[PDB]
């Protein structure tokens, strides 16, 4: 019974998971690009931060 | 009967890999190979944040970027001050276990758990002035993994039973259980619609999981052992995987795909806690070899390593607004790094 | 995805030989320290015997000295358990157990709780 | 800029305030002594724990030579520890409290030790060995209707070690199964281990009223060992 | 035959850049300040920093070869002071670390109970401050030899305190503390599989308390003997013999190092891997 139970529930998740419509990824990727240069100016990280305005130094 | 069921997850299983293979057409590093790479990112210690008193689990930064939370295996709760490397406030734990810290939004209170199996939720802005145990969220068996707070009244908690509880403080109540998992859940984190949330298991796998309808919307797989470490990217259709195998992933929830794998032979330690940037092109990862390093998320590099560090490095956040970002490891320590 | 299946296992009277094989995916084969795991009916679960990444670390059970023989095959991500004299007690189910944590001497397998690493097993009976 | 000023010295305040505290937390945390209980599953843990506390985890605080230990019985959790066991990494020492008599177990035991001692986080904290259920032992051997060479054939091949020191009141078959017990476990102790970290067994019953000595004579030797190998006196 | 313009410049080139090299490394640490004795190492290499460059560099190269013109009212007697408290200080930092290492080894329950960083700062700023007061007496040191000495009242009490404060108890105390080390864990019945443990341990107490003792032993012995009895004064056997006896002195603060920081092999290994760090 609850192996029988515990199939029926894999089966359920799966086909649920199975319903879901699908994203071609390297449009995924073009969107992933255009966000990350997008915020590539305000990011401290990636472009070396002032001293003035940088409140650790 | 079994055999039968058996046999039909199979076929399930293989036409879902089938579609994936029919998705998958192009992968991301070809595509990408024009863009200029991030290079060496030269990163020093600005301030040592040293009050701890053993090993370092667990941090949050704040929204205003200004204070954070930390854990620690003596039983405190201490929050500091980044700027002004500044103690705003001293939590004393009753369970000197623990295992999960979360800083509330509104910046009033403040989680935590551990082996005691109770997730107890502490107040700040008090008339007293002293801080005190706001409710003791209880219910669960196994030990807590990781908390933090969907709001200013819920918080979203995983344990040790392969279950996770959303609560509410107001009644102290389980408003829904995610059990999906087999194995032990190890950390969540917030997609910032705060509707959303992947939980990663022992068992090599991410399962998604929607704060209302509280069902396992869609699952991720693509690891060798146990993943220890997660993080929604900013945009909210991306999150990155650390396991114990020296690896990280980054699967997108709207393709159900594995993207890449950042790894390099001469790791033989695994990931422990990941922290995306503000922007995309950095990527932090903590190794067990005494150092943390930082991806770049679109070329597969290394760029830089946060060196510094001795015993395991556990812990990994960066502010909200990219100030800065802070690594604790196992030698009860705390560093700034630009 | 990670999937330990086995093979072999058939009814056999005390003696004979029976050959049981583990089809291994979604891992790498070589570096992962592997063992197997048994089962008696009414009873918990135990271990069976262990190789390591070089393979000349061999050891066994105190149940079985010179009546198993563990081998594997890295090439073809399959590992071996030859058996020959068996016994009426050896009524077991063999399961594919594997030590999750590359490059390392440690595992905690020996649980009863359904561990994720470890196949859906066959039925050995004497 | 007042108010900044202000707000900084209200911060700076709480810090000092903050720091005196915590270091009065200091003074306490390295005082005490962790210790981690671990083994079969009817393994005698609580009862023991119990025991000893007249002189989730079921925590318990003791005070013994002016010093205190902190004993933790974690049985709250599931039986999988694969993850929560890291926890425990900086821990004086691990007790292996393990059943004697019902030798069904004995090589799940055997297999439990040698996961601990090869861990991969683990092999810097020394592990104490109980051999518990002396009296049970002593009960079912002079019966001898168990037949513990059918679980060990090697068993028989055996004789006592030379340094044995036996209690008056003993029986040779006995003493000479129970060493074997111990020699059996200390063959797969000393198989790996560079001196890093000691396995002390000591052979104590549940009810036992010098449990805690031997406790502290395992836990002094390995600090010692471990701070001499701090200095350079190695 | 210029014995110390051949020695002293080695001993320069030998101590400063590997005790400089320590000084950086060490201050770097991270576990520095988790356990005492690593900063008590710091302690001890400064000492040995200004006790070298101070008296080597400066007294014995200077007022030996292109000084001893100067006037003696303020500065010299105020370098002399400060080298007397640099002789203090590097001796007065090897005892409290050899008190830690005793309390270490014999109490092993309660160490970090009696020790923590906290006291550490205590104990490692009071030396300083306890040789700074007490080398300020020392203003009035006796000139040796020179155109007249005079055994003033002075000169002999500030022998006698001198010789108590540098050898007389830090010898004795040094031996009993590594004599109580070696009985406990040579009666006490150590792990069966520590053959080569109390051994090598026992070699390394006895031959630093030994190295110490007989490289202090001459100038102790030559001072006293000049402080009492009759002597000759014979430019050849009270000079060469007072003056390769003051080697000896320098020659131990140089050794200390390679007694203490060069044993253990852990600093070894970041010594190897920093020495390449530069490239
Ligand atoms: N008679 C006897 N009983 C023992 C002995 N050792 C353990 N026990 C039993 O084991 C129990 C204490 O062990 P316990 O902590 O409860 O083991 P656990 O709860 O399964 O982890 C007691 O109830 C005893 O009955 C022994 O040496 N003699
Ligand atoms: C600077 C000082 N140098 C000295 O103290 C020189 N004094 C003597 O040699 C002396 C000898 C006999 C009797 C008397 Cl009273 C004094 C010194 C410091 C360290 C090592 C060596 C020397
Ligand atoms: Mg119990």
């Amino acid at each position: 019974t609850a192996s029988i139970a515990q199939a029926r529930k894999l089966v359920e998740q799966l086909k649920m998971e199975a319903n879901i419509d699908r994203i071609k990824v390297s449009k995924a990727a073009a969107d992933l690009m255009a966000y990350c240069e997008a915020h590539a100016k305000e990011d401290p990280l990636l472009t070396p931060v002032p001293a003035s305005e940088n409140p650790f130094r | 009967e079994l055999d039968q069921l058996r046999q039909e997850a199979e076929q399930l299983k293989n036409q879902i890999r089938d579609a994936r293979k029919a998705c998958a057409d192009a992968t991301l590093s070809q595509i990408t190979n024009n863009i200029d790479p991030v290079g060496r990112i030269q990163m020093r210690t600005r301030r040592t944040l040293r009050g701890h008193l053993a090993k370092i689990y667990a941090m949050h930064w704040g929204t205003d970027s200004r204070l954070l939370v930390s854990a620690s295996q003596d039983g405190k709760l201490i929050i500091w001050d980044s700027y002004t490397t500044n103690k705003v406030h001293a939590i004393p734990l009753r369970s000197s276990w623990v295992m999960t810290c979360a800083y509330a939004p509104s910046g009033n209170y403040v989680a935590c758990g551990g082996l005691d199996n109770i997730c107890s939720i502490y107040n700040l802005k008090t008339r007293e002035g002293n801080v005190r145990v706001s409710r003791e969220l209880a219910g669960h068996t196994g030990y807590l993994s990781c908390c933090r707070f969907l709001d200013d009244n819920q918080i979203v908690t995983s344990s040790g039973d392969t279950t996770c509880a959303l609560w509410d403080i107001e009644t102290g109540q389980q408003t829904t259980t995610f059990t999906g998992h087999t194995g032990d859940v190890m950390s969540l984190s917030l997609a910032p619609d705060t509707r959303l949330f992947v939980s990663g298991a022992c068992d090599a796998s991410a399962k998604l999981w929607d704060v209302r309808e509280g069902m396992c919307r869609q699952t991720f797989t693509g690891h060798e052992s146990d993943i220890n470490a997660i993080c929604f990217f900013p945009n909210g259709n991306a999150f990155a995987t650390g396991s114990d195998d020296a690896t990280c992933r980054l699967f997108d929830l709207r393709a159900d795909q594995e993207l890449m794998t950042y790894s390099h032979d001469n790791i033989i330690c695994g990931i422990t806690s990941v922290s995306f940037s503000k922007s995309g092109r950095l990527l932090l990862a903590g190794y067990d070899d005494f150092n943390c390093n930082v991806w770049d998320a679109l070329k597969a590099d290394r760029a830089g390593v946060l060196a510094g560090h001795d015993n395991r490095v556990s812990c990994l956040g960066v502010t909200d607004d990219g100030m800065a970002v802070a690594t604790g490891s196992w030698d009860s320590f705390l560093k700034i790094w630009n | 995805q990670v999937q330990l299946q086995e093979s072999g296992g058939g009814l056999v009277q005390p003696g004979g030989s029976l050959r049981l094989s583990c089809a291994a995916s979604g891992f790498t084969f070589s570096n992962y320290k592997m063992n197997w795991v048994r089962q008696a009916p009414g009873k918990g679960l135990e271990w069976v015997s262990d190789i390591s990444q070089s393979g000349a670390s061999i050891s066994y059970t105190g149940s079985v000295k010179g009546r198993f023989t563990i081998s594997r095959d890295n090439a073809k991500n399959t590992l071996y358990l030859q058996m020959n004299s068996l016994k009426p007690e050896d009524t077991a189910v063999y399961y594919c157990a594997r030590c999750p944590a590359p490059f390392t001497r440690d595992c905690f397998d020996v649980t009863s709780t359904t561990y994720a690493y470890r196949g859906q097993g066959t039925q050995v009976t004497v | 800029t007042e108010d900044q000023r202000n707000e900084e010295k209200a911060q700076r305040e709480a810090n000092k305030k903050i720091e005196k505290q915590l270091q009065k937390d200091k003074q306490v945390y390295r005082a005490t002594h962790r210790l981690l209980l671990l083994g079969a599953d009817n393994s005698g843990k609580s009862t023991i724990v119990k025991q000893m506390r007249i002189l989730g985890i079921f925590e318990t605080k003791f005070q013994v030579d002016k010093v205190n230990f902190h004993m933790f019985d974690v049985g709250g959790q599931r039986d999988e520890r694969r993850k929560w066991i890291q926890c425990f990494n900086d821990v004086t020492a691990i007790i292996f409290v393990v059943d004697s008599s019902d030798y069904n177990r004995l090589q799940e035991a055997l297999n439990l030790f040698k996961s601990i001692w090869n861990n991969r986080w683990l092999r810097t904290i020394s592990v104490i060995l109980f051999l518990n259920k002396q009296d049970l032992l002593a009960e079912k051997v002079l019966a001898g209707k168990s037949k513990i060479e059918d679980y060990f054939p090697e068993f028989a091949r055996y004789t006592t070690p030379e340094d044995a020191t036996p209690e008056p009141g003993e029986d040779p078959r006995v003493t000479r199964a129970k060493y074997f017990i111990r020699d059996e476990f200390l063959r797969i102790s000393t198989a790996s281990g560079d001196g890093r970290h000691y396995c002390y067994p000591h052979f104590t019953c549940a009810v036992d009223t010098e449990n805690a000595r031997r406790i502290f004579n395992d836990c002094k030797d390995i600090i010692l060992q471990m701070n001499l190998r701090e200095y350079n006196l190695v | 035959g210029f014995v110390p313009v051949v020695y002293y410049s080695l001993l320069l080139c030998l101590g400063l850049p590997a005790n400089i090299l320590t000084v950086i490394i060490l201050s770097q640490l991270v576990a520095r300040r988790q356990k005492s004795v690593y900063n008590y190492l710091l302690a001890l290499a400064a000492a040995d920093i200004l006790v070298l460059f101070f008296i080597v560099f400066v007294d014995f190269l200077l007022e030996d070869f292109i000084l001893n013109m100067q006037m003696p009212q303020v500065p010299d007697k105020i370098i002399e002071v400060l080298e007397f408290s640099s002789i203090h200080t590097s001796i007065w930092i090897t005892v409290p670390l050899t008190i830690d290492r005793y309390i270490a080894v014999c109490h092993p329950l309660k160490y970090h109970t009696v020790s923590y960083p906290a006291r550490t700062r205590k104990v490692i700023v009071s030396v300083y401050i306890t040789c700074f007061l007490t080398s300020i007496p020392y203003y009035w040191w006796p000139n040796i030899w020179t155109e007249d000495y005079i055994s003033t009242s002075v000169h002999h009490v500030l022998i006698w305190i001198h010789c108590f404060t540098v050898y007389l108890v830090p010898c004795s105390i040094f031996f009993i503390l590594n004599s109580i080390i070696v009985y406990k864990l040579r009666r006490k019945s150590n792990f069966r599989l520590r053959g080569y443990s109390t051994g090598k341990t026992t070699a390394i107490l006895f031959t630093i308390t030994s190295i110490f003792a007989t490289l202090w032993a001459p100038r102790i012995i030559m001072i006293l003997y000049h402080l009492y009895g009759a002597p000759i004064q014979n430019r050849w056997l009270v000079h060469i013999m007072s003056d390769i006896a003051n080697m000896l002195a320098l020659l131990n603060t140089a050794i200390n190092f390679f007694l203490y920081c060069f044993i253990s092999k852990r600093f070894r290994t970041m010594a190897a891997a920093t020495l390449k760090a530069f490239f």
